[PDB]
């Protein structure tokens, strides 16, 4: 006798790696790094009219 | 908690420019200092 037992093979999905940037949503945000946002303590914006 | 106030100088140089154009200061408290001053004030000098 031969009997055997086989491996049929294997998936793996490979999880999609999604940027914000490419995106819809990216439109309605301005976005900036600022690498001492650690330090800031507090930031304001002006906006005169 | 006597929020901050107006930097002057800053203004001069704007970093944009706000397209819409409406009456402000029904959206009052969406900042926290607001001040309307009318032909021009004492306190932007």
């Amino acid at each position: 006798d031969v009997e055997f037992d086989a491996l049929l093979g294997s998936y793996c999905n490979t999880l999609s790696l999604v940027r914000f940037l490419e995106l819809g949503l990216s439109v309605a945000c301005v976005c900036t790094k600022f690498p001492e946002l650690a330090y800031m303590n507090e930031g304001r914006v002006q906006f005169e009219v | 908690r006597d929020p901050p106030g107006y930097r002057y100088a800053a203004a001069m140089v704007p970093t944009g420019s706000i397209l819409s154009t409406i009456e402000v200061a029904s959206h009052r408290r969406l900042f926290d200092f607001f001040a309307r001053v009318r032909s021009d004030e004492n306190s932007l000098y």
